[PDB]
């Protein structure tokens, strides 16, 4: 059930890779207009560490180059934060959506 | 708005085709340009059939 | 509550013929106020080459002198009753009314009619209303807009008594005489061809012979030949305005059809945008919506305007310099959005907002009874708010995309361009974006 | 008269394109029957078709 | 400056059926315009032959 | 229509005046005192973008679905204020007030305020305060106001030019929070019946200054535009007192906007006074503003540029010379019947009649009806008609002019 659940997320975590270029979840998202969208609407601090974040790692896949152990970022200390506007996107083009037609 | 203004390709062609600001002046000897363009690629097509039977 | 339980309780107007031609109405309600008035069909298009502008010129000459007071003692009886006075002359129509109390319209009736039939005139005044007149059409000069109006008529109607200028020009407005004006006046409003339509707390019987006591003895005993639109394009090249006004019609058709409800409908959907309003991305109005998106333009306003049974079916909007095309485009793609593709509830959405906007538009009592004026002229009636409302749920998606298939679809409009306008495409790229292969 | 064929068949453009086809299938009938008529006429005699029938 | 503008004639351009300002225009437009639509469509019909 | 309106003043603080009729144009008002005088000097041009922010997005109402269902009602919503007062107008028919109504409640007590919006919003203040102040006279106005008190009725129906981009939306939750009661609102509602108002303020709202000091002086504002506008102002009194009626009918007197049009205004004795002294295109007006707790008063002329000190000591005189206890009552009468004719002809339009309708139900809170105001117009005699002349013309100063100044006079040169 649950207590194993945790437990396969935290291996495709382990497994999934930007834990060890020091990303995190809103740091590896496709976009179209809509996530450019919740970019454009974050806070000014959230978006200066959002795009320093970024050019480390961009950086560090440059000379191919994993960080040590110390700064692999934890599983469950990352922040969610763009659930709430990412959610508000959707529901604002579904609105549209379902209201125009 | 519109594609010709946002696509990549069309705004090539609707700055030479379309958009291009032409004089109002120009008599029948300026047609001689889009002749010879027209002259160019119908000697294309005549002599690549050419090229298919030589 | 229904439409049937405020239509059920609503305003009449009464009308009545007194016996010389003379024309009645009354909106008989409980308002404590009265808006009394002349309207005479009486404008620029009935006018000739020597008299243009003289109707204008009438109404400013129309309280510099009566037979049976001076100027000065005249408005200072209007102000010592405690009222307030309006005039002016359209190019087809003319009202002269009075916004007062009901405790003075015996007073209002007769001023009134030694205002309408007995005018005393001066070369004094004569002198001094030729100056004025001069320095205000240097001063509409400046209005840009009514500016573009009159260009768009004289480009639509060229040729036609109709395509005359509202104002008259200078040389004849500096060149006319007593006789002639007189003369102007006898031929035009006298007879037959005027409404007394008043509209408050008012009665019919005592207003009903007062207006037989004063506007009666008259008895006077040739105009209005149908008119020919043309389409075509005429430009105001002025490369300093940091504006460009640029304005486009369509003959639309008048007053005696329902393809006029129909094109009330169409530019209730489209009408009116400025770019001051609150909410600008997520417009209701699709057209404003992509104009606001991408700064098309400034501002539009998508109408008609009739005039004795032909239609300038129009619009006019205002823009820069840099986006003319863009604008212009896009408002050929609504255009025939509209001819073509009539979805549902964009035609609901019309229908509201022409319920709505035409009961706002009958608001307070001196906007109606203009309404009333203009009614009785052309259409011979006041048409009920029922009938309205009929007429509207009479219309839906098919009549609206038959009336934009005869009226928009592969016609040949009227262009006037004001300003920075070097940039507005050609009158033929106009055309070939005006029929739809689906482009 | 003209309005009456410009109210029919020149309104709809997928209708037009379709009509002018349809003509233009009429007008090659038209036109290889009148360029054959023309040409045998000004070539009476001296044309194979005649020799053939004599053969 | 706009008042004292009288718009330039063009009588020897127009055609002679509208050369009538009393002469009413709805119905005589679809004359005009089958007519160049005619040439337009008989052009189209040689060039795609 | 025979019958009347209904007050009804809940005393949680709210007032609600219906009126019942069998009229189409279904109008409600909510009228809050929340004007310009009720910042501070932190904050200014806070008022402005809450006036335009009547498009924004909702705790459950987004702005899109507002907009939308608005523009599809086909009601139309406008919003409108003074120093003292804002107002939100919707329009419609009897239809669907219902869902209007909780979009109109939805916008004023859900605020969000959200970041982007409030940035387009900045670009739409610049915007909206190009298309206020390219009328030059309003700017006149707003350095009148301006010349006249160093409190709450000097700041500005608009932003100030650096505030534009500089105004956070905390400064918008906080003073809504602080400046919206339950105890300033006036629900006015014209078509609609009383008892579903009642059950709408009764059970979905639930929630919950400073005077003025007069300042004096004047302000000049060199523009280089052939036109001098120049405004000559002293503080004259409060609202609702007949000291205010008699300010009233002493502008009468000295002359309004024109009754006739392209007429004369011959009562109006500024106007002959300086008829009778320059020959010249001019105009001369007076002009009163009152306020709850103090108002003001004077005249305000526009004239040519070698022409501008004339006019001003011929009106001014002329005001001494009636305040010197020459006038004629033919006049006083002639302007109570002015009087009378312009409230009872202010009052015809739904539009204007529900403002005022609601400012007189909502002004000093309690109705009154238009013919005891006539009556109170027809006790106030020449006592204070004199008394207060004379208190303006011996009294302080405050001037405000714009354009070209070659010619000017202060204060001293009137
Ligand atoms: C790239 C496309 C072309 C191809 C594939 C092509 C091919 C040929 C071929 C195979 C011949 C020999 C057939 C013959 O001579 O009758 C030929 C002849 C010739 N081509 Fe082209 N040709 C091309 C374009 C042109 C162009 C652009 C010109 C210049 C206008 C040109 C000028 C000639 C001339 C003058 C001859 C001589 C005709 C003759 O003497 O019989 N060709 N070409």
């Amino acid at each position: 059930s649950s207590k194993w659940l945790e437990g396969i997320r935290k291996w495709y975590y382990n497994a999934a890779g930007f834990n060890k270029l020091g990303l995190m979840r809103d740091d590896t998202i496709h976009e179209n207009d809509d996530v450019k969208e919740a970019i454009r609407r974050l806070p000014e601090n959230l978006y200066n560490d959002r795009v320093f974040r970024i050019k480390r790692a961009l950086d560090l896949s440059m000379r191919q180059q994993i960080l040590p152990k110390e700064q692999w970022t934890k599983y469950e200390e990352d922040k969610f934060y763009l659930e709430p506007y990412l959610k508000e996107v959707i529901r604002e083009r579904k609105e549209r959506e379902e209201w125009t037609k | 708005i519109n594609i010709r203004k946002t696509h990549p390709l069309m705004k090539i062609v609707n700055n030479a085709f379309i958009d291009l600001p032409a004089p109002s002046n120009i008599s029948s000897w300026w047609n001689f340009g889009s002749l010879l363009g027209i002259c160019l690629i119908l000697q294309i097509l005549t002599g690549l059939f050419l090229a298919m039977h030589y | 509550a229904t439409y049937a339980q405020a239509l059920q309780s609503v305003p009449e107007t009464q009308v009545s013929q007194l016996d010389n031609g003379l024309r009645v109405a009354s909106e008989q309600s409980s308002q404590p106020t009265c808006t009394v008035g002349v309207w005479i069909d009486a404008g620029s298009r009935y006018e000739t080459e020597k008299n243009n502008g003289a109707g204008y010129f009438v109404e400013h000459l129309a309280f510099k002198g009566t037979k049976n007071r001076p100027g000065n003692a005249l408005e200072k009886e209007v102000e010592s009753m405690g009222a307030h006075l309006n005039a002016y002359s359209t190019r087809e129509h003319t009202a002269y009314y009075i916004k007062a109390l009901s405790k003075d319209l015996p007073k209002a009736v007769e001023l009134l009619a030694d205002i309408v039939q007995n005018c005393s005139l001066e070369d004094s005044q004569i002198e001094k209303e030729r100056d004025v007149i001069l320095q205000e059409l240097q001063e509409n000069d400046t209005s840009m807009r009514d500016v573009v109006f009159n260009y768009l008529h004289a480009t639509a109607f060229q040729g036609t008594p109709l395509a005359q200028s509202v104002e008259g020009p200078s040389e004849n407005v500096r060149k006319l005489s007593r006789a002639d004006l007189t003369e102007y006046l006898s031929r035009h409003y006298k007879a037959p061809r005027m409404v007394l339509a008043a509209a408050g707390g008012l009665e019919h019987r005592q207003l009903l012979d007062l207006a037989q006591k004063h506007f009666s003895g008259l008895s006077g005993t040739p105009t209005l030949t149908p008119c020919r639109f043309t389409g075509s394009e005429i430009r105001h090249r002025e490369d300093g305005l940091p504006l460009a006004h640029v304005a486009i019609a369509v003959e639309g058709p008048g007053w005696a059809n329902p393809d006029n409800v129909a094109l009330q409908v169409a530019n209730a959907i489209i009408g009116h945008y400025d770019c001051t309003y609150g909410g600008g991305m997520h417009l209701s109005s699709p057209l404003a919506s992509v104009a606001v998106t991408n700064k098309l333009c400034q501002s539009f306003q998508t109408f008609n305007i009739c005039y004795a049974d032909t239609g300038l079916l129009g619009a006019h909007f205002v823009c820069d310099h840099m986006s003319i095309d863009d604008m212009m485009f896009v408002l050929q793609g609504q255009w025939m959005r509209l001819c073509t593709s009539a979805t549902e509830s964009e035609v609901v959405r019309g229908k509201n907002l022409l319920r709505n906007a035409l009961v706002s538009h009958l608001d307070g009592t001196t906007p109606v009874c203009e309404d009333i004026g203009r009614s009785l002229l052309t259409y011979g009636r006041r048409i009920p708010l029922a009938e309205w409302e009929s007429r509207i749920a009479e219309v839906d998606a098919r009549v609206v995309r038959e009336v934009c298939s005869k009226y928009f679809y592969d016609q040949c409009p009227a262009v006037a361009g004001f300003g920075p306008i070097e940039q507005l495409p050609d009158y033929n790229r106009i055309r070939s974006g005006m029929f739809w292969l689906r482009f | 008269l003209t309005a009456r064929l410009y109210s029919l068949l020149f309104r709809r453009t997928s209708t037009f394109a379709l009509t002018i086809v349809v003509g233009a299938l009429f007008f090659e009938r038209a036109f290889d029957q009148g360029a054959d008529a023309i040409y045998e006429h000004i070539n009476e005699g001296k044309l194979w078709k005649h020799i053939k029938h004599k053969y | 400056s706009h008042t004292d503008i009288k718009v330039p004639d063009f009588s020897d351009y127009r055609r002679p059926e509208v050369l009538d300002s009393t002469k009413s225009s709805k119905e005589s437009s679809e004359a005009r315009k089958g007519f160049s639509y005619l040439i337009t469509a008989t052009t189209t019909v040689g060039v795609a032959y | 229509h025979p019958q009347d309106l209904e007050f009804t003043r809940l005393p949680n603080g709210l007032v609600i005046a219906s009126l019942e009729n069998y009229a189409p144009a279904s109008r409600i008002g909510l009228f809050i005192k929340a004007g310009s005088r009720y910042e501070n000097f932190n904050n200014l041009g806070t008022s402005h973008l809450l006036r335009l922010a009547s498009s924004l997005t909702t705790k459950g109402a987004s702005s899109f679905k507002i907009t939308r269902g608005i523009e599809a009602v086909g009601g139309k919503l406008s919003v409108t204020s003074t120093r003292e007062n804002m107002a939100y107008t919707v329009e419609c028919l009897r239809d669907d007030v219902d869902i209007l109504m909780e979009f109109l409640l939805n916008v004023t007590t859900a605020p969000e305020f959200r970041r982007w919006e409030v940035a387009a919003l900045q670009s739409q203040l610049r915007i909206d305060k190009a298309v206020a102040f390219q009328n030059p006279q309003a700017h006149v106005i707003e350095n009148l106001h301006a010349a006249a008190y160093r409190n709450a009725l000097a700041n500005s129906l608009y932003c100030p030019d650096y505030r534009i981009g500089k105004v956070t939306p905390d400064e918008l939750h906080d003073y809504v929070q602080n400046h919206f009661t339950s105890a300033r609102m006036a629900l006015i509602g014209l078509g609609v019946s009383h008892p579903v108002l009642k059950q709408v303020a009764e059970q979905f709202l639930n929630i919950r200054g400073a005077k003025a000091k007069y300042r004096g002086g004047e302000i000049r504002e060199q523009n280089g535009d052939s036109l001098v506008h120049a405004a000559l102002v002293a503080e004259s009194a409060a609202i609702g007192s007949a000291e205010a009626n008699a300010f009233s009918v002493l502008q009468h007197v000295l002359g309004a906007g024109p009754h006739v049009k392209r007429g004369s205004n011959a009562t109006s004795s500024l106007y002959q006074a300086v008829a009778k002294g320059v020959h010249q295109p001019f105009d001369v007006s007076a002009f009163n503003a009152s306020y709850s707790d103090s108002g003001l008063f004077g005249f305000y002329t526009i004239s040519q540029a070698a022409s501008a000190g004339d006019v001003i000591k011929a009106a001014y005189n002329q005001v001494k010379t009636i305040a010197q206890g020459n006038l004629s009552n033919p006049d006083v009468q002639a302007a109570k019947n002015k009087l009378k004719a312009g409230y009872l002809m202010s009052v015809e339009s739904s539009e204007g009649f529900l403002d005022e309708v609601g400012c007189q139900a909502l002004a000093a809170g309690s109705y009154t009806p238009p013919s005891t105001v006539l009556q109170q117009i027809d006790a106030v005699a020449d006592a204070d008609v004199i008394n207060a002349a004379k208190k303006f013309v011996s009294g302080r100063k405050s001037m405000a002019a714009s354009g070209n100044l070659g010619h000017t006079p202060f204060i001293d040169e009137l």
